[PDB]
């Protein structure tokens, strides 16, 4: 509700610029409707859409004039999360391959004589070299800020 | 196997938290009866009092929690403890945190701390499975249940995500 | 097989054949939750 | 510089290492293979043959409906979730004896002998009564359906043209 | 007494520099400015690499 | 055996303990070619047909596609039966995301991505028939690669196999002719008057659908062939001598073309296909082998002499038998205009049976048709250089033809470089003055036709002749040998047109000097850097850097782009300004000026005006009036299935830009770079040991030129396609 | 992507929430949002 934005339940625009834009593809009648494929143009896809209509509704992302999402987190209402709910997880995500990244490499001067000893992968990964990807931090990831950094190793 | 005597503690901490955390909403657990997400609070209470929200119970009885609360931290970190259940020893006779402060840099060792039977410890983080059935279910299915001879192992019904919430 | 181990490797087509045989996955989940919008969780 | 030269086997040209093959499999622990293959489908030995049976089930087939519980969608597809995680923790260390345990890198004898090694004709008794098993779990190999969306073996069946015509 | 060991490069000369390790082989010969014969195994724009150094240098630990 | 890597291969220093990536494309960047192996040709001509081999393997392993990806989802037969109106269709697209609209849904009761490029006009021109039919030959022709690629395997690997007769250079030579093609040409005469003529002859009517006989019929008896054209057909063959003219009916030199839908006569096919055919078959024995009948292998050559030109073109050369890089310039600029040959012939006159009205692909079909063939060529003397500066051994030639050449340099390149300005620099210095002359230069008088005109004219030219050239002057054949030429005896078919008097002058004799041009100063560079390439007047001495080698001196004050590799690394770049040019004037003749539509009253009606004429004089008329004025198809275009060129040239801009980045920009510079990021992963232990050094020179005028060059073209394939269809 | 391929409906399109508090207190009063200052009445937006 903020900022615009409509919550997209007074419609104006998106569900019926929608109810049109898809639904001219529907006068898909120009060819013949029944069983197809050759053709489905018509009856069916609407079902993830149409049959999804009123139902993307939902959770508003005040889409906005032209009737679309304007999609927004900045830490108010509900949304603190329609990107950070699904905001975080991608850090998360990303740099504990930074763990099998390391511990992949900081194994690549242990049993001694390194590199294409990076080509040849010695099947890096699957668990704990992974697998702790999982469990990194406010547990652990301060394995940054001990002897491990500094750096402190050799 | 993993690491050093690390957390123990912390993790300790948290398991003391634990069982009387996991007593709490124990409550709504239902002696027999008397459930739900919860709103109220032991019992009674009725003086002038333990208030909403221009007052809140929060940060009157958790302000004044921060000074009982680094009093152990800056006990953990100059040792500091007890004599000594919790950092660390005397009786009798848990898991052993065993290590002293500092290694080869690390490693002279790390880990030939297991040994014998069930014991102390366990319960400690029973209430942390305990919770991951509690949490999960009470949004998602609100209330907690048991019941045999009935219509355990048959059910009854469905209920799934989207319905609405 | 073993241990962690290590325990073999192959050639040049291991960080590619995993945008394939696995990667792929994405597109079954993208359509499993068909599109993503935003978030939905459990 | 080894050795390579040698490296290898330590040469080459031309042959016979030997340890040999490349082309095929294999070296290690192809074993864990011997040792997964044998079970995998003894298991298996005791699924389509009950069923290669039932068809013939004399006088009344088999009966049983229930007697445990019956509502709402009652019973069994819930499921595996407990029978095979029951099974689930068999299968894994039963076999984490390909030898096994780290040589990759409380007591101690028993049995006596090596593996109770062996006998020097019980090696020849699990021999191929273990591998003809998976010779004829081979049958299954080949559908394993017989049923090939065929109607089919059935009127039950299974087979059995011989070969009729007209 | 280090002959090749865990010893430092430091002189605004160099490509390799703080990179530790390695003094390899030392030499008695005098005249130059290189007695210091060092080898490691990582390179410049070379590949043969290891070439010879010494004097405003060795600021360094174990 | 054996064999497999791990480090080291072929560039020697290869492994090297390693130290760096930047090895990750000098092997990706060596690993085929040779002398960076070896001209031992006791392992190299036993590489080069193993070859040569899966290419093959691969062309199976394609074509093995194209029939599966017909015949798995037809239009095929949902529209063969109606030519005209409902149009080509191969590939249909999983529902993934919004694939869908991709696979459009406009082609007769089939969804689907329309198809650009014959094969429904391929394979309606045999015949065949019936999905479960050349999918009955999608599995003819994968396996049937797997054979072939069981030829890799079949010699070199159990069979280190063979120069010894590798070497010589005869039998093959004669067979190629004679053996594979003959087993050919006319072994598809056999195919193409009983397969094919009549399955087409009774097509042209009636027989609409399923009742569609079985090419299984027509061999052992005849009687409805017969029934069809005649011939007698009893058991016994006139022409065995002389009754000849019988069993023609059905082959005079028809020439024209089919009115009942273009492509032109099948009834005009055998005749063409077993006199080019046996020419080959006879023609492919006149050398040595071993029955004493032949020639001279090259004791032919040294035949002849001439004073100057002296020894003559004499004694010629001995790896020429020996092995690929001597030889393979030729076999590409050959190979090359034969694909430019086929090309401006293809359009030029139509074989399978509807081309002429269609586009999308009396256009399509004729560029990469254009591409391949530029690229061909204009990369194929490429191969004069490395064989000096490699495969070429101590002597053979002084006094050779060659030499003469070699010598006679500096004054034979020279006096290209200067029609190379006049020829162009001014030819096309030339629209601009006509800008200069339409902006500022007010129709009163400038270059145009009712301008520097030029009245009749330009004739007319002749063509025209090619038009009194079957009433007469070779007696017949029929029709004018190809409607595109001639006077106004004029056709067409399906309301829309097919080939016309196409007419030329201003617009003409102009636009074309540019292809007269451009193939001037894009040779030459080339010549230039093709002779002086191991010797060069100004590093005298070449054969000392490698094939690639980089440029060299900072001194000499400015030595860089000296190889011809790097002569090639823009040798190409115009093709594309020139292939990638003349493309373009034939895409605003075919159509604007060839293609129609009908109505009627004497008025044929065209994709665009009779504009062109005189608004693509100027140079601009082709961006006012080739661009904004089209691209509209792709400009708006999206929410469709013109919904990839809407999506290509988008990424193939970018992609024709992020080449400059890598093209325009430093080496050292980038290098230079690859530390300060270093110093985050090293201090903090992560960095490589493959030490990531930053992309090496030529490497990277290794992507400037396939970025560039994969960029512009795409782009104009996006583009060019989505123009035509839907004012297509 | 989806603009092509019909479906703006989906779309990433995220609106900038932030150069936003500005341009309105330094007056702006443009629809929405119940804060202080341009309120047309506000306490930055008085005093002075
Ligand atoms: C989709 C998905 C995917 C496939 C990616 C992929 C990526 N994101 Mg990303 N991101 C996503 C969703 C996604 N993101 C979402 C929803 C957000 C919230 C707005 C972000 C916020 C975000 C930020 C702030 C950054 C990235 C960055 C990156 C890149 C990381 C480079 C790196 O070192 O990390 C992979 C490996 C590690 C070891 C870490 C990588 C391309 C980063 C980048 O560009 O360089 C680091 C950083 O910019 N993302
Ligand atoms: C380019 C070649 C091509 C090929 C590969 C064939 C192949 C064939 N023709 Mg044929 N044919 C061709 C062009 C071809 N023809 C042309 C251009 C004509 C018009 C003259 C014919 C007119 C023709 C007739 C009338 C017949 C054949 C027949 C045949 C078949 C059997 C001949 C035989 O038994 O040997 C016998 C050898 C003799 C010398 C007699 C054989 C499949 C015959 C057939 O269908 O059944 C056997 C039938 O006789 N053909
Ligand atoms: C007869 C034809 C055909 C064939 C079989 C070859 C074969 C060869 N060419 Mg070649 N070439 C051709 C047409 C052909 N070319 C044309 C038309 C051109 C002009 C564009 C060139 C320009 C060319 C150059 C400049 C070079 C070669 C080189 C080579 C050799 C190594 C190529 C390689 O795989 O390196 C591996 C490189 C890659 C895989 C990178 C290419 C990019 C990929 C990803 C596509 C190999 C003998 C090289 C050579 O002879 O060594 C000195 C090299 O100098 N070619
Ligand atoms: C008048 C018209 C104009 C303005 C020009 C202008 C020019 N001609 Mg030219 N030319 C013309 C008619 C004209 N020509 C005609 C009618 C013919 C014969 C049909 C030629 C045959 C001709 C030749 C062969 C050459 C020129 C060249 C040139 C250029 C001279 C060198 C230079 O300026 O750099 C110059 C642009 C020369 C050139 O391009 O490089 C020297 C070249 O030598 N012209
Ligand atoms: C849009 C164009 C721009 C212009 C105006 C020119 C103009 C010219 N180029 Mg050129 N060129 C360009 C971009 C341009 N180039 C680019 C981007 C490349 C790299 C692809 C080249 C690569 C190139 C080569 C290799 C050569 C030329 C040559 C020439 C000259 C031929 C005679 C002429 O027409 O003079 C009228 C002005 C001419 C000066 C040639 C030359 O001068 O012959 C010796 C020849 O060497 N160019
Ligand atoms: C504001 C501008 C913008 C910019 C920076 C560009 C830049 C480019 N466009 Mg482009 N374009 C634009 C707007 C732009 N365009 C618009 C608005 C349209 C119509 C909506 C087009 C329609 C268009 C088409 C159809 C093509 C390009 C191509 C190109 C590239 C030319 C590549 C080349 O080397 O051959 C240029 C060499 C020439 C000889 C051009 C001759 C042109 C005249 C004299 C005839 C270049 C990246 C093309 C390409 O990559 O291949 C040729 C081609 O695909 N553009
Ligand atoms: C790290 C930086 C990168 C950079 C250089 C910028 C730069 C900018 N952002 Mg921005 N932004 C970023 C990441 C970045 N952003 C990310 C990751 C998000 C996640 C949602 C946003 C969300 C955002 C919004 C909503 C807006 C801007 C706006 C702006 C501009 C004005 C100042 C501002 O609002 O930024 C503040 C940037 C940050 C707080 C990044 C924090 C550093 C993190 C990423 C570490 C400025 C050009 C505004 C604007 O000018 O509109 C016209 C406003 O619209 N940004
Ligand atoms: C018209 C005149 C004059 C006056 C009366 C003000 C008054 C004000 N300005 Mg201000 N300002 C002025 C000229 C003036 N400004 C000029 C010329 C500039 C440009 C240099 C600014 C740039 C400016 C900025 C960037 C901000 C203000 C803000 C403010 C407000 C303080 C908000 C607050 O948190 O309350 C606190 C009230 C106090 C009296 C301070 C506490 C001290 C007590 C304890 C004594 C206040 C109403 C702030 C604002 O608008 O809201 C956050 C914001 O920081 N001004
Ligand atoms: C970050 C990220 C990403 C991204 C991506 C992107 C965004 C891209 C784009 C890019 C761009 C921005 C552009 C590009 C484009 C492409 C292209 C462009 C291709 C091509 C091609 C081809 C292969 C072709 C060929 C051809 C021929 C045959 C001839 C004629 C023409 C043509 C072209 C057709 C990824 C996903 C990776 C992953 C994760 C993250
Ligand atoms: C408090 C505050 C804030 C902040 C601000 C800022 C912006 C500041 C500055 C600050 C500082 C003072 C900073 C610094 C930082 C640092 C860093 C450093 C970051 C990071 C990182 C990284 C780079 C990482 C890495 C890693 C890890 C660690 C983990 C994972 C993996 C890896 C290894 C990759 C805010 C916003 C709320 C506002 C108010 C106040
Ligand atoms: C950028 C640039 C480089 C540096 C470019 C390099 C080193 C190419 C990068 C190679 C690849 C892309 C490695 C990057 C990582 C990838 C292998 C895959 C990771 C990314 C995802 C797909 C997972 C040059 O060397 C150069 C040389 C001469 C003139 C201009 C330039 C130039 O412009």
């Amino acid at each position: 509700d903020i900022a615009g934005l409509t919550p997209c339940k007074e419609s104006k625009q998106f569900a019926k610029r929608e109810k049109q834009a898809l639904k001219k593809l529907q006068a898909s009648l120009k060819l013949y409707a029944d069983d197809s494929a050759p053709a489905l143009a018509i009856k069916a896809t609407m079902e993830k859409t149409k049959k999804r209509f009123d139902n993307y509704g939902k959770y508003g992302l005040l889409c906005g004039s032209d009737g679309l999402p304007h999609l927004i987190v900045s830490g108010d209402q509900r949304h603190w999360g329609e990107f950070i709910t699904p905001g975080i997880l991608f850090l998360y995500i990303a740099g504990w391959i930074g763990w099998v990244g390391r511990s992949y490499l900081i194994a690549i001067r242990d049993e001694k004589k390194p590199t294409q000893k990076e080509i040849i992968i010695d099947v890096p990964l699957a668990s704990s070299l992974l697998f702790r990807g999982f469990s990194w931090p406010v547990a652990a990831y301060r394995e940054l800020l001990n002897g491990e950094l500094v750096d402190n190793n050799f | 196997p993993e690491n050093l005597r690390w957390f123990v503690q912390a993790e300790l901490v948290n398991g003391r938290w634990a069982m009387l955390g996991v007593a709490g909403m124990l409550l709504p657990e239902v002696f027999t009866s008397i459930g739900i997400i919860n709103v109220p609070k032991w019992y009674a209470a009725g003086k002038e009092e333990y208030f909403a929200s221009s007052s809140t119970l929060f940060v009157i009885e958790f302000i004044l929690s921060h000074y009982v609360e680094i009093r152990r931290w800056q006990d953990i970190k100059n040792p500091g403890s007890v004599n000594q259940d919790p950092i660390f020893k005397q009786y009798s006779l848990p898991a052993g945190e065993v290590g002293y402060p500092g290694g080869i840099f690390n490693p002279l060792n790390f880990a030939p701390t297991l040994e014998a039977k069930e014991k102390e410890i366990a319960n400690g983080r029973l209430a942390m499975l305990a919770f991951l059935g509690f949490i999960i279910q009470h949004n998602v299915t609100g209330k907690g249940p048991f019941d045999n001879l009935l219509q355990h192992i048959s059910d009854p019904w469905h209920n799934t995500i989207v319905q609405t919430l | 097989m073993r241990d962690f181990k290590t325990y073999l490797s192959v050639a040049p087509v291991l960080s590619t054949l995993w945008f394939g045989s696995l990667a792929g996955l994405l597109i079954e989940i993208n359509r499993f939750f068909p599109d993503a919008l935003t978030f939905p969780f459990f | 510089p080894e050795w390579l030269d040698g490296s290898l086997p330590g040469d080459f040209g031309f042959d016979p290492l030997g340890l040999s093959s490349d082309p095929e499999s294999l070296r290690w622990n192809v074993q864990a293979e011997l040792v997964h293959s044998r079970w995998a489908m003894l298991g298996a030995a005791g699924i389509f043959i009950p069923e290669f049976l039932t068809k013939l089930g004399i006088l009344n087939t088999p009966s049983w409906y229930t007697a445990g519980e019956q509502e709402y969608f009652t019973d069994t597809t819930t499921l595996f979730i407990v029978e095979l995680v029951f099974i689930g923790w068999a299968e894994g260390r039963r076999w984490a004896d390909i030898l096994n345990p780290g040589c990759v890198n409380l007591w101690f004898d028993p049995l006596g002998w090596g593996s109770a090694s062996p006998q020097k004709l019980k090696e020849l008794r699990t021999k191929e009564i273990k591998n003809g098993r998976l010779a004829m779990l081979a049958v299954m190999g080949a559908w394993f359906q017989h049923i090939y969306t065929g109607t089919g073996p059935i009127d039950n069946l299974f087979a059995h043209l011989a070969d009729p015509g007209h | 007494p280090k002959r090749g060991s865990k010893v430092k490069i430091l002189r605004r000369e160099s490509y390799w520099f703080k990179n530790v390790g390695s003094v390899v082989a030392v030499d008695q010969d005098p005249k130059t400015r290189y007695p210091v014969v060092v080898r490691f195994a990582k390179v410049n724009y070379a590949n043969i690499s290891t070439n010879n150094y010494a004097l405003d240098e060795v600021e360094e630990v174990a | 055996f054996e064999q497999w890597a791990k480090p080291g291969h072929f560039s020697r220093t290869i492994a090297k303990g390693p130290d760096t990536t930047t090895w990750i494309w000098n092997l990706h960047a060596d690993a085929h070619d040779f002398d960076s192996h070896t001209s031992d040709l006791e392992e190299i001509s036993r590489k080069v047909f193993s070859a040569h081999f899966g290419q093959l393997s691969i062309i199976f392993l394609w074509l093995s596609g194209m029939y599966f990806h017909g015949a798995r989802f037809s239009n095929y037969e949902a529209w063969l039966n109606d030519p005209t109106h409902i149009g080509p269709s191969a590939q249909v697209v999983w529902p993934i995301v919004g694939q869908e609209i991709l696979n459009g849904d406009v082609g007769g009761g089939f969804r689907g991505i329309q198809i650009t490029s014959g094969f429904f006009q391929i394979w309606r021109a045999s015949g065949i028939t019936s999905e479960l039919q050349l999918y009955c030959t999608a599995i003819g022709a994968l396996v049937f690669a797997g054979l072939m690629l069981f030829a890799g395997w079949f010699h070199y690997h159990k069979a280190a196999p063979k120069l010894a007769w590798f070497q010589d250079v005869e039998s093959m030579l004669n067979h190629h002719l004679a053996g594979l093609l003959g087993l050919g040409s006319l072994s598809w005469a056999g195919h193409q008057v009983h397969v094919s003529l009549p399955i087409n002859q009774f097509l042209n009517a009636g027989v609409d659908p399923k009742e569609i006989p079985l090419p299984h019929e027509f061999i052992l008896n005849r009687d409805l062939l017969a029934q069809l054209y005649p011939s007698f057909a009893e058991g016994a063959t006139p022409f065995f001598t002389l009754n000849w003219s019988k069993y023609a009916d059905f082959l005079t030199f028809r020439g024209g073309l089919d009115p009942l839908t273009g492509g032109l006569w099948l009834t005009d096919i055998a005749h063409h296909h077993l006199a080019i055919a046996i020419l080959f078959l006879i023609a492919g024995h006149m050398y040595r082998t071993n029955w004493g009948i032949g020639h001279g292998i090259k004791d032919i050559l040294e035949a002849h002499k001439g004073p100057f030109t002296g020894q003559g073109h004499k004694g010629l050369y001995e790896i020429l038998t020996t092995s690929w890089h001597a030889q393979l310039s030729i076999n590409l600029a050959m190979l090359g205009s034969l694909t430019i040959v086929v090309a401006q012939h293809m359009y030029s006159m139509p074989p399978y049976p509807y081309l002429a009205t269609d586009y999308a692909t009396q256009l399509s079909l004729f560029t990469h048709h254009m591409w391949i063939g530029g690229f061909l060529i204009v990369g194929a003397a490429a191969h004069a250089a490395i064989f000096m500066v490699r495969d070429y051994d101590p002597t053979t030639r002084y006094n050779d033809l060659l030499d003469r050449v070699l010598r006679h340099r500096d004054a034979i390149i020279s006096h290209l470089n200067w029609v190379c300005i006049f020829l162009g620099f001014h030819s096309f210095g030339l629209y601009i003055h006509n800008d200069t002359m339409s902006a500022l230069g007010r129709p009163q008088d400038m270059f145009s036709d009712t301008a520097i005109q030029l009245q009749p004219v330009f004739a007319q030219w002749i063509q025209n002749t090619h038009a009194l050239a079957p009433g007469t002057t070779a007696p017949g054949a029929t029709a004018s040998t190809s409607l595109t030429w001639g006077g106004g005896d004029l056709v067409a078919v399906g309301n829309k047109v097919a080939l016309l008097p196409i007419p030329l002058g201003t617009a003409d004799f102009l636009v074309h000097h540019i292809h007269a041009f451009t193939i001037h100063v894009t040779v030459l560079i080339l010549l230039k850097g093709v002779l002086f390439a191991r010797s060069s007047r100004l590093i005298p001495d070449k054969a000392n850097l490698g094939f690639r080698f980089p440029c060299d001196g900072p001194g000499r004050g400015g030595t860089c782009q000296v190889s011809a590799w790097d002569h090639v690394f823009l040798g190409l770049f115009w093709m594309y300004n020139s292939i990638s040019v003349v493309i373009f004037h034939f895409s605003w003749k075919m159509q604007s000026d060839v293609w129609g539509t009908i109505n009627d009253q004497g008025v044929v009606t065209h994709i665009t005006a009779g504009n062109f004429a005189q608004s693509s004089i100027t140079i601009n008329g082709w961006l006012r009036d080739f661009l904004w004025a089209q691209a509209s198809q792709v400009i708006q275009s999206y929410g469709s299935s013109l919904s990839a060129y809407g999506l290509f040239f988008l990424g193939a801009h970018f992609v024709w830009a992020f080449s400059l980045m890598f093209l325009f920009s430093g080496r050292g510079y980038w290098q230079e770079l690859i530390e300060s990021i270093v110093w985050a992963h090293n201090k903090l232990k992560v960095a490589p040991a493959t030490q990531p050094r930053a992309l090496s020179i030529v490497q990277g005028r290794a992507v400037g030129v396939t970025h560039y060059l994969l960029g512009g073209i795409a782009t104009t394939w996006a583009f060019f396609l989505a123009r035509i269809i839907a004012v297509g | 992507v989806m603009l092509a391929f019909g479906t703006p409906e989906k779309q990433i399109l995220i609106e900038p929430i932030f150069a936003q508090w500005i341009q309105s207190a330094h007056g702006k009063t443009t629809y929405g949002f119940d804060i202080p200052l341009s309120s047309t009445n506000g306490p930055a937006l008085n005093a002075g």
